[PDB]
């Protein structure tokens, strides 16, 4: 009966929560951003290795295109 | 042979160098533990320039960290190299910043200079033959400006034959948050210029905008940002090391880089950089380098040099290049804006390739600026150390620490006079 | 190292601090009896408590700071409850007789032989702690044990130790409710003998943070359990920075040494934004831009304050929980571009910016919300001096008909100290109005 | 060697340019990841004319999209090729047009050309040697309108020396749903008839009309409408991508196209056309198609121009083609209709074969007009505008955006002298 000044101890919202209560809720993750993101952009660990898949990307597409030019290539 | 010796001041530079020593250590290959594992053997000949031999093939760093606070060291030293650090190097005081210039300067730097200089000669008689050093701080640095200006004017007289590098962030123009930094600005500044041969800027809120503009990332950290100043401080630093048809001394460099002593403030700049798409929407070649590289929103100092000209640049270029490509871009840029440039000097413009590219980049560069951009940086202070001292705000403290309005009156005045200089020189 | 040691003076600043230690022990977890469980963090007393608690061999987790009053009702009852294990028994100074709500009495009669005690309690303190860099004094200027007391201990501890800060929080006497009219006497003589030797003094009004109860945290009748807790949670969220780290750490001496303007006036007014209620936050969100709005928004504020009647000079924000730079600079570089606030000219930067990662916890059993983001707004305006302008017209008066004087001047005091923290009172408002005047 | 660089503007041509650039890349035969097949040398050889070269063999369109609303390039970038562009290339504005050309004119063009000029410099320097450029737009649409105007007023000073290709849209003489836009029409033709050399006149009611004549399906979608105009674009550029001589340069067109500055419109025309069983019933052979080339239902650009005369017209021939037979029906069609003709200039003929027939069919052509067929176009919005001058309706918005009367009164003047022009010449 006390729901008119349901302050006794303090006011009640359980009917309105259909969730608990035990911990804090984030808005979202800024880790999301994080996981998307790599920080080691400017220097893949790439090495060599795409060194030679960029040699192999079709040099004569690219001397069709602009006449490239790799390491002296007439 | 000539090396270096590095020292990190102030707190940011503990961040700065936490992030720049783990660079060259991964840039090296060494592990976090220590051990080399050996892979390249241009890396493991030049690694002495910097580091020093210790048992088990261990490359100690050869860099002295000074603070005051504690926690910042422990958080360093409880880094994935802290190990790599030696407590030998971490020398302290027992007393809290307060972020006041003078307390470091003149308070607690009386029982802690004493400590420094013997750690860095022990370091100095532990080389044979250094380049010069090369300081991580910030002009607006609370401690760091503090020890800055002490240690500086110090190891001037010891040995004044060689290179006074110093690397400082400037703080964000529209907020300081410190607000009496423009005070500790101003008193810093009168001490550097005269103690200085070579000056690095760096400005956050650029740093801010590159992230949005490039990294398009929104939220990063401020060790997000520490790398990319850190691969520019690198990239510098990969001249010396490497090899290549490319003069690598600083030497070197500040000779064609300083006309006139008084010019010691000089821009970072710094190449491709790429987006979440780009990077396989990017065609690698020489033209399109030059162009970002040379691109108004890709400096990252202070401000757009666009209200002035530019007295000298100079760009490193690090990657398997030719001697023909970097003509003709000079050629292009030269004719691009042949007017922009001072009348003062023509061929204004000095060239270095590296033919060993990044560990997974290979077209790369790295560009050092001297422009007419810096006016504007302080007269911004000028309003506000008038202003301030127009009603001595906040003085009460430099006072009962027992500095006077004078120091202020010639510490203006001197900056009074680098307006004109520079603006004499180019207006 | 990073240490300070916290004093309450005044029944109103006792069960006020008592909370705060009940909070306290819940974020680092400690329980009633004095010790963790089986979980390592006893030693030679260097972890998270080393700052606040002191945890030796015995594995008992001291806190660092002495409760202090003139009569034991209270204190013994708390001596009775149940953390009383965990205080140092003659940490809890009691008295035996009654300030009587005057200055005088409390600052002559009982004082003399008390003080020489608590003394003797801080040096004790001294030569154990290593950091030291202030102290915490909890009080209230219309103190019945409060006021007179604290002025006599901050004057001895001001004399032997000047080298060291000292931090003041008292709640302000409330402007249209009078609990007292014996507390514009000693608040005022309280007042004047702090000026010289205070270093950084900060208030507090009940009656906004009732207010504060039922407008977002829509409680109409709350109770001190739930006032002790906000400004429970306020200390808590400064004290933050020694506990846990962010992306930068800033001290209380950069707090001191950036906040107050000049000698004198070292008076600048705490917020916190997210005071809301759980289910708010449970269907809303929280973002830096909004609750900068509200942080600044004037109603947030527990002080009859208007801004806009007055001028800011100094401003820190203190971000505890997940935040970036970037949302946060250019959430107040909007600020400097407004036009209602209207900062000094004197200062260009005003704003002392603190970021900790560390989110605020929920207390068991409490009222507060969820928070991730978080910060406490520390602000010093000149829209203050109405204050003591209400005083002083209250003073006046009450000076101009001789009211309760045969009171005081019956127990050894005389009416040049009563005049004469009227013109310092008179030379402080002069000074807030010239410092407002550009 | 020459190059171009296209310019899409306007909600119209998000739709046009999508369209146009899809054509392009199937023509090609470019997968919509973009990886090329290799499938035929000549197309091969030359897409370096509109594409540039990016890792990974994909050909990046030289294109530049520019709009307001966010969603239109949200839908094209979900398209078939959205991918193939890039979102450097993509610039756009925080803000609604209301399709107003003097919000588009002064207000939100002057914080958004600077970006895209320098957005176009870029691709400009990626360039080496341009033949010019061409824009995708409307003359009554909002956007386009508000644009176009000022960057084709901006791109005169920087490049004088290039071509100025317009491509706009007719709204519907009937119709033209937006009330405002023989306002948004008169205020762009007075800086478009000063400012370009070349513009393609297209109305969407003749595009209608041709669906009923034979295409036959009575419900199209516009994308079909953008295929058709796209096929029309696309046939004269095949002259420059492809082989055989035919001269290609539109300056080797242009100059045969025009007697006299102020003339920059121009009608477009195109080859078979055809219905459900016409395809199995058509005798694909030179006498029918320019039969059908010449035929009064065929074109689809404004109007018909047997209410005028013939000034100048152009012919391109695509597939395997002869000589003997176009050189015949070129006199078929002299001797067909002379007197049609104007006396002013005979043998106002020009023709151009390409070799290579399109993807989609062997025997093909494209016809580009200048008759006296322009006159009712302005007459008729020469009757909107002064009637609603009259009374100036819908004007209290521009003088809020801080626009007057005063440059109707010229503008009116501007198309007034070339009704007087055009029927000076010919009548
Ligand atoms: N390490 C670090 N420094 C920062 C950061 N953001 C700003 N800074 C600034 O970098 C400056 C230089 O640091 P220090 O010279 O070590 O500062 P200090 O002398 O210890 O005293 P403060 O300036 O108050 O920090 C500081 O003044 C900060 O204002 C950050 O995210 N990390
Ligand atoms: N800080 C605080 N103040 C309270 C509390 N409850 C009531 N008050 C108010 O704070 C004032 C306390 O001042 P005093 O009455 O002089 O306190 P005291 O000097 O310790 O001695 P007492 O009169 O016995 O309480 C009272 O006037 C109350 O209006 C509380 O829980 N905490
Ligand atoms: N994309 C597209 N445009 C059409 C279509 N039908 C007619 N149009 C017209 O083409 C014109 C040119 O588009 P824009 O220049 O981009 O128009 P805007 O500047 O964004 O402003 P609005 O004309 O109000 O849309 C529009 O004004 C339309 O009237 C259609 O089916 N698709």
């Amino acid at each position: 009966s006390h729901q008119r000044a349901p302050l006794g101890k303090s006011h009640d919202q359980t009917p309105g929560l259909p969730k608990g209560m035990d911990v804090i809720n984030t808005t979202l993750g800024t880790p999301t951003i994080r996981e998307l993101s790599v920080r080691d952009t400017v220097n893949p660990s790439k090495s060599f290795e795409d060194v030679l898949k960029e040699g192999q990307e079709g040099h004569d597409l690219y001397t069709v295109s602009h006449n490239d030019y790799f390491a002296g290539e007439a | 042979m000539r090396e270096i010796v590095h020292l990190q001041a102030g707190q940011c530079g503990n961040q700065i160098g936490a992030k720049f020593w783990e660079v060259i250590s991964d840039e090296h290959g060494i592990d976090p533990t220590g051990t080399y594992h050996g892979d390249s053997d241009l890396q493991l000949e030049r690694i002495n320039v910097y580091y020093n031999e210790a048992t088990g093939g261990k490359y100690v760093p050869r860099a002295v960290l000074v603070d005051l606070e504690p926690g910042t060291m422990d958080s360093v030293r409880s880094g994935p190299f802290g190990q790599i650090f030696r407590p030998d190097n971490f020398v302290f005081g027992q007393s809290g910043a307060g972020n006041n210039w003078a307390k470091g300067h003149y308070t607690e730097g009386a029982e802690l200079v004493d400590s420094v200089l013997d750690v860095v000669r022990k370091e100095a008689e532990s080389c044979d033959c250094l380049q010069g050093f090369q300081l991580t701080h910030s002009l607006g640095g609370g401690t760091g400006s503090g020890m800055g200006t002490l240690l500086i004017s110090k190891i001037r007289e010891e040995y004044p034959d060689r290179i006074m590098n110093t690397f400082s962030v400037v703080p964000s123009p529209k907020v300081s948050d410190t607000v009496v930094e423009p005070y500790n600005a101003t008193l810093s500044v009168h001490q550097l210029v005269e103690n200085t041969d070579e000056t690095y800027c760096i400005d956050n809120e650029a740093l801010y905008d590159i992230c949005f503009r490039t990294l398009k990332l929104t939220t990063p950290t401020y060790g997000d940002l520490n790398h990319l100043v850190s691969a520019t401080m690198s990239g510098v630093t990969t001249c010396l090391r490497f090899p290549g048809q490319l003069n690598a001394d600083l030497r070197k460099l500040a000779v064609n880089m300083v006309p006139f002593p008084r010019l010691h403030f000089f821009m970072p700049g710094f190449a491709p950089l790429t987006s979440r798409g780009s990077q396989q929407y990017r065609a690698l070649t020489v033209p399109e380098l030059t162009q970002q590289m040379f691109d108004a929103k890709n400096m990252m100092a202070a401000c757009d040099p666009r209200h002035g000209r530019y007295l000298t640049v100079a760009a490193v270029f690090r990657g398997r290049m030719s001697m023909k490509e970097v003509d003709e871009q000079m050629l292009n840029v030269q004719n691009k804006n042949s007017s922009y440039f001072v009348e003062w000097i023509p061929n204004n413009v000095k060239t270095a390739v590296c033919d060993i590219p990044p560990r997974g980049l290979k077209m790369s560069a790295t560009f050092i600026g001297n422009s007419t951009a810096i006016q504007e940086l302080f007269k911004r202070i000028s309003e506000q150390f008038t202003a301030m001292f127009r009603r001595k705000a906040f003085l009460h403290w430099y006072t009962g620490e027992g500095m006077d309005e004078m120091e202020f009156t010639e510490a203006e005045s001197n900056m009074n006079d680098l307006v004109s200089e520079y603006q004499q020189y180019q207006d | 190292m990073r240490e300070c040691i916290s004093i309450h003076v005044g029944q109103a600043g006792v069960q006020i601090g008592n909370a705060c230690w009940e909070l306290y022990c819940l974020e680092h977890g400690i329980q009633p009896d004095g010790q963790m469980p089986s979980d390592k963090t006893i030693g030679g007393g260097d972890d998270s408590f080393n700052t606040f608690f002191s945890e030796t061999g015995a594995g008992k987790h001291v806190p660092r700071a002495v409760f202090v009053d003139l009569e034991p009702t209270v204190v013994d009852e708390v001596r009775t409850g149940t953390y009383r294990q965990l205080f140092h028994p003659e940490q809890l100074i009691t008295g035996k007789e009654d300030a009587a709500n005057n200055y005088a009495r409390g600052h002559y009669t009982i004082g003399k032989e008390i003080v020489d005690l608590v003394l003797d309690r801080i040096r004790k303190l001294a030569d154990l702690c290593t950091g030291l860099q202030g102290f915490l004094i909890f009080h209230s200027f219309g103190g019945g044990t409060g006021s007179g007391f604290a002025s006599l201990l901050m004057e001895r501890l001001s004399v032997d130790y000047g080298k060291k800060s000292k931090l003041e929080f008292a709640i302000y006497p409330a402007p249209q409710v009078s609990t007292a009219v014996v507390e514009p006497y000693n608040s005022i003589l309280t007042t004047h003998t702090t000026l010289e030797h205070s270093d950084c003094a900060f208030m507090v009004d009940n009656e906004a943070i009732y207010d504060i109860c039922r407008r977002n945290l829509d409680i109409e009748r709350p109770t001190y359990t739930n006032l002790n807790r906000l400004i429970g949670q306020i200390v808590s969220s400064i004290t933050a920075s020694l506990r846990f780290d962010g992306a930068l750490n800033v001290d209380l001496t950069e707090f001191q040494t950036n906040l107050v303007p000049y000698p004198r006036i070292h008076f600048p007014l705490a917020t916190y934004a997210p005071v809301i209620s759980a289910e708010k936050a449970y269907h809303e969100q929280l973002s830096v831009a909004e609750i900068t709005n509200a942080c600044f928004e004037p109603a947030n504020q527990m002080v009859k304050c208007d801004p806009r009647h007055g001028k800011y000079m100094a401003c820190c924000m203190l971000y505890r929980g997940d935040v970036v730079p970037k949302d946060v600079n250019a959430a107040i570089a909007t600020i400097k571009t407004k036009r209602t606030i209207q900062f000094v000219d004197w200062c260009p930067t005003g704003f002392k910016v603190g970021i900790n990662y560390q989110p605020p916890t929920v207390v068991p059993g409490g009222d507060l919300a969820k928070v991730q983001r978080a910060v406490c707004m520390l602000s010093n305006t000149t829209a203050i001096a109405e204050a003591w302008a209400r005083l002083d017209h209250k003073f006046d008066l009450m000076y101009a008909k001789r009211a309760f004087v045969h009171w005081y001047v019956g127990e050894g005091m005389e009416e040049g100290e009563f005049s004469e923290a009227r013109e310092d009172l008179a030379a402080l408002e002069k000074d807030y109005e010239e410092v407002g005047v550009d």
